[PDB]
RNA sequence: AGUAUGAAAAUGAUUAUUUUAUAAGCAAUCAUGAAUAUAUUAUAUUAUAUUAAUGAUGUACCUUUUGUAUAAUGGGUCAGC
RNA sequence: AGGUAAAUAAUCUAAAGGGAAACAGCCCAGAUUAAGAUAUAAAGUUCCUAAUAAAUAAUAAGUGAAAUAAAUAUUAAAAU
RNA sequence: AAUAUUUAAAAUCAAAUAUAUAUAUAUUUGUUAAUAGAUAAUAUACGGAUCUUAAUAAUAAGAAUUAUUUAAUUCCUUGGAAUAUUAUAUUUUAAAAUAUAAAUACUGAAUAUCUAAAUAUUAUUAUUAUAAUAAUAAUAAUAUGGUAAUAGAACAUUUAAUGAUAAUAUAUAUUAGUUAUUAAUUAAUAUAUGUAUUAAUUAAAUAGAGAA
């Protein structure tokens, strides 16, 4: 706490429970002159605000830092994690040498149904994204699984095409920010 | 990785410079037809000059057709007011020039009760959150 | 008055009133004033006075009206215009004397051209 | 990002969450790198709020205007994936 | 009675509260007429505005209705004033020889302070 | 500009409990005060034109305080159009038939605004005369409130 | 009952846009989402136009009467007189 | 008697607006046109429905909660 | 405890105000409740929901009835002062101390003010050209609901007198703009016409139709 200013909420003069959406109250409220803390009722998603971005990605020589109003509410010990891979959880391994990476492209060249990506990861004790990163299949086990995927998507009906293309379309509005 | 999307900007005319909503303005008369009385009045008697003194940033064209008076002003925005001034004495016809030469361009238009401001700004408090409120609902 | 962090804030808001009657804005905001203005012309520029509340994301300052050298803002005056013209009919209910209650409002469009911590 | 600078290993985790199991949920999920919040991130299903939360701290980083008062930010080159 | 004139036969708490402070304003007037004349007669005599405002021996004023109106006997103030005479007319032909102040047509403006002793 | 920004947190239908064995409010208050969440006034980003009121689960029902002698006198009506149909019920009768949620719902649905929302706002209104419930996950919650409540009972009710 | 002409209306069918199969009353007005159309200054986070999401208010008109939503008078609609 | 006959005042008649559930005549108040910041009137402030918190007593009859039903009876309560 | 009345502030006492004033005189105020009695015909009918609270246990409810009141509570003279409350910040060890604030209850009309616009009158100005005038614009004030009725001012339509102009024009129609707008004007589009008895001033009228 840099600043000690006495702290407000956005105050109504008439009930807030039942009468949130008049403005009339808010404008009757008057409160003494001078500096206050309004803490935003509001997340920090869509916000390039100065009180918003954290002091680790502003500048060292930013005044900004010192200043207390990035405020950290919540507290990392009490978040459950989500969606968080098992390498973040127990950490990343760097154990498999050019020989086992060699043997691991051989085998998915081979036979990528008996050996999976899966299967290679139980075997190796590594990330399925590594096998992929180290290995491609062969292309004709590629353009099968393609083939087999168009056929999926002709199996549909006309309404399960647009529910998919909608969900493409949020997807592609969740990174915009 | 990230990319761009294709997007312009939006001209607020005020803040940088003020650019002058009203360009131009033609005043329009007939030598015959007695409608035209006061315009003609108005074109002869040095008040035109004195306005035009005055606002340097306006060109006022004059024109003779056959038809009633006329004040056509035009605006920044492309848009075009035009005025019939039949009938209308010397003072009168000043006085719609000078209502035009007010006018930002802009078509009329109702307004609700108390929509005042329009902004292109995002809040600069956020949008409300109930997750993120500060009293909790019960 | 600690005015500091308002001053580091990049977004900033502002809630002055011209006759007791309160405009929230921002810079760039355009406001839409009921009436006509006789003091300006068209072109000039209204240094507002009577500024309430002056405010970032997480604070504000609050005067009455704030202390004129804390702050500035310009408003610029961008347009006398009117409301568009309406008639409602008033009349009684076996009467055929029907007045037509004309109305043509007169609307002064100002826009936000300065508005920061001095 | 957060590997090319002094930060840790940025996770994501569930702060807030209400209606699970509807049409419409809200799950509030926060980019923790240690006990900094990096990115804050709301979203209809946990993946999507992820995604939000990973966005609005890549806004932060990148949307980040110093002060006129600050000394010249120079920035280290965009994060090359 | 067809016609339904929905008037309730006693008063809400509001409404009371509102004619208590009808009744409380008009005992002021009359203290400002009272005051004014009296300020007046000071500064006749020779005394300045706020000398008169001062002034121990308050002047009484000579007109009749003013000085029935300052006699709390005729004219009683509000916190002089019985709970009934607030809240309550005589009204020969109502049982209980009583009837609402508010079904008295114009009791807004209308004042009436003073029942008889026994009714 | 106020407006300006993401609103569909502002706009999101929140879960709200509420454990009637807990609450020492009467019926018809814990009624009145259920009718505003479900309507959304408690909300500031709220318009008459538009429906933007919250879930309300009701648990534990059965232990609803009722005044005076209601239980056993209040009647509620009913009527097919039908003359010589009118069905009048006590509010005892109408629990035996279906519960105290039942009755709730009722003064619910009384308070609510007489428009083409007022079905859907009763319809968020989620009764249960017990404790147990399928709306059990999806109440709002904060990572903050987990210290307060014990280790396994939490993995329980995830698995129910 | 002249001759030309005739996007005058009432009226019918059809197409387009838009709303409409859990909603109740002069069918409008005001608030207010959405969809569509047009726009040689939409630079847009744009503007206008059309359209019974949703909300609020709203007891046809005249005559005659102390007084009419009246279940009092009179009018099927439009055109000409 | 929403009756009839006149006396005085007001409103309606010819007066829209707020209140009185709905309302010619009651309680406020008189629409030149808008605007909607401030004072408000009568009437209201759990929700429907714009707005509320208290104090001291009494009621337990849902009495009552904006349209007060009588003699009388019973049960209490004070004072003498 | 018992019997019998009364349900009262007239007397009486208590409390408050006003005249000489530690007292006297005069005035003002303060004296029950519940139930039963109880009652018809389309359907419960406070406008409807619903409203009498409850320790454990809530950062939280406890008439939404009746009666007397207040605007946190108590003294002093609308006002100040003290008191605790509530909220907040700071300092110290979830508590204590210090200090800042809130105490102007609120809603509410087409009431009044403010904010602008219009007309009329009264009184002052300014500008421009019975100039003691006219037009336009300021300021201050007052006024502007209206049936029967009275008075004043306009517009559309058709004819007569006078009368430039022209297919780059005129007229009529549709759509979208403009002017405080029954009207006219701008643009686009369509069809006609080698063209307004056109603008304007007068004169007049088979001069305006949801009401027979
Ligand atoms: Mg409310
Ligand atoms: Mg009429
Ligand atoms: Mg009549
Ligand atoms: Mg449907
Ligand atoms: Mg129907
Ligand atoms: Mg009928
Ligand atoms: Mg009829
Ligand atoms: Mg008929
Ligand atoms: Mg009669
Ligand atoms: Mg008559
Ligand atoms: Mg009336
Ligand atoms: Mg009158
Ligand atoms: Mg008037
Ligand atoms: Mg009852
Ligand atoms: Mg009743
Ligand atoms: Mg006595
Ligand atoms: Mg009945
Ligand atoms: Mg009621
Ligand atoms: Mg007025
Ligand atoms: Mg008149
Ligand atoms: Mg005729
Ligand atoms: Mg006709
Ligand atoms: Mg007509």
């Amino acid at each position: 706490k840099q600043f000690g200013f006495p702290k407000t909420q956005v105050t109504t003069i008439y009930n807030k429970t039942k009468s949130a959406s008049n403005y009339k109250g808010y404008l009757k409220h008057r409160d003494a002159p001078g500096m206050y803390y309004q803490p935003s009722e509001s997340i920090a998603t869509g916000s390039v605000n100065s009180e918003t971005i954290p002091r680790s990605f502003m500048a060292a020589s930013d005044p900004r830092r010192g200043l207390d109003m990035p405020v950290q509410s919540t507290k990392a010990k009490q978040c459950p994690n989500v969606l968080v891979g098992k390498s973040t959880v127990n950490g990343k391994t760097y154990h498999l040498g050019p020989q086992e990476i060699d043997e691991i492209r051989k085998l998915r060249l081979d036979n990528p149904q008996k050996y999976t990506r899966k299967f290679l990861a139980a075997k190796y004790g590594i990330s399925p994204l590594f096998v992929s990163m180290v290995s491609k299949p062969s292309e004709q086990h590629v353009q099968i699984m393609e083939s087999r995927l168009q056929e999926i998507q002709s199996r549909w009906k006309e309404k399960r095409r647009i529910a998919r293309e909608d969900r493409k379309r949020r997807k592609l509005l969740w990174y915009q920010a | 990785v990230v990319k761009a999307i294709a997007r312009n900007s939006i001209g607020r005319n005020g803040v940088g410079a003020f650019v002058f909503p009203c360009r131009k303005i033609t005043l329009q008369f007939c030598n015959w037809g007695g409608s035209s009385e006061g315009m003609r009045k108005f074109l002869t008697s040095k008040r035109l000059d004195k306005w035009g003194q005055e606002f340097p940033w306006i060109q006022f064209e004059v024109m003779r057709k056959s038809g009633h008076p006329l004040l056509r002003a035009e605006y920044t925005n492309g848009r075009e007011k035009v005025i019939c001034v039949r009938n209308l004495n010397i003072d009168n016809v000043e006085n719609k020039l000078k209502l035009l030469k007010d006018s930002d361009g802009d078509i009329l238009r109702r307004r609700t009760k108390n929509d005042n401001v329009e902004s292109l700004n995002s809040s600069v408090r956020g949008i409300w959150s109930p997750l993120h409120a500060a009293k909790r609902h019960r | 008055t600690d005015t500091t962090p308002l001053k580091l804030s990049n977004e900033l808001y502002a809630i002055f009133k011209i006759h007791n009657r309160p405009y929230l804005v921002t810079e760039g905001d355009r406001v839409i004033l009921p009436f006509k203005l006789k003091q300006a012309e068209v072109g000039d520029i209204l240094n507002m006075t009577d500024v309430t509340t002056l405010g970032s994301r997480n604070y504000k300052l609050v005067g009455h009206p704030i202390n004129t050298s804390l702050y500035t803002l310009k408003a610029t005056v961008v347009g006398k215009t009117k409301r568009a013209f309406q008639t409602r009919e008033v009349t009684k209910r076996r009467n055929r004397r029907v007045r037509h209650a004309k109305s043509k409002g007169d609307l002064t469009i100002l826009r936000i051209s300065e508005l920061s911590m001095n | 990002l957060c590997r090319r600078e002094g930060l840790e290993k940025p996770v994501s985790k569930l702060v807030a969450e209400s209606g699970r199991l509807s049409k419409s949920p809200v799950f509030i999920v926060h980019v923790f790198s240690g006990e900094e919040t990096l990115g804050e991130g709301y979203g209809s299903s946990l993946k999507e709020a992820k995604a939000r939360a990973a966005t609005d701290a890549l806004m932060k980083w990148y949307c980040y205007e110093p002060l006129a008062q600050q000394e010249p930010v120079i920035d280290p080159g965009t994060v090359v994936v | 009675g067809g016609l339904l004139w929905k008037i309730p036969w006693r008063m809400s708490t509001h409404q009371k509260t509102r004619q208590r402070e009808r009744l409380r304003n008009v005992d002021q007037v009359i203290k400002q007429l009272t005051l004014g004349l009296h300020v007046q007669r000071c500064q006749d005599k020779g005394l300045t505005y706020q000398e008169a405002m001062e002034s121990k021996k308050k002047y009484k004023p000579r007109s009749k209705s003013l000085r029935l109106l300052n006699k709390p006997s005729v004219f009683p103030k509000e916190n002089q004033m019985s709970s009934k005479d607030k809240y309550w007319t005589f009204d020969k032909k109502a049982v209980g020889y009583r009837k609402g102040i508010h079904k008295v047509p114009k009791w807004t403006k209308i004042s009436i302070r003073k029942a008889p002793k026994f009714f | 500009s106020q407006k300006i920004g993401h609103s569909g947190l502002a706009f999101a239908r929140l879960w709200h409990h509420v454990d009637v064995a807990r609450d020492k409010r009467t019926l018809g208050r814990l009624a009145s005060a259920i009718a505003i969440t479900l309507i959304g006034r408690h909300k500031p980003v709220y318009h008459p034109s538009q429906d933007c009121g919250d879930y309300v689960v009701v648990t534990n029902c059965q232990k609803i305080r009722v005044t005076g002698k209601k239980f056993e006198q209040k009647t509620y009506w009913s009527h097919s159009g039908r003359p010589g149909q009118l069905k009048l019920q006590t509010m005892n009768k109408v629990v035996a038939d279906k519960g105290f949620g039942e009755i709730l719902k009722k003064a619910v649905s009384g308070m609510l605004p007489k428009n083409k929302l007022r079905k859907q706002r009763l319809d968020r209104l989620k009764v249960f005369d017990g404790s147990e419930n399928p709306y059990k996950q999806n109440i709002t919650a904060f990572a903050h409130e987990q210290s307060s409540i014990p280790e396994p009972l939490k993995e329980s009710i995830f698995n129910q």
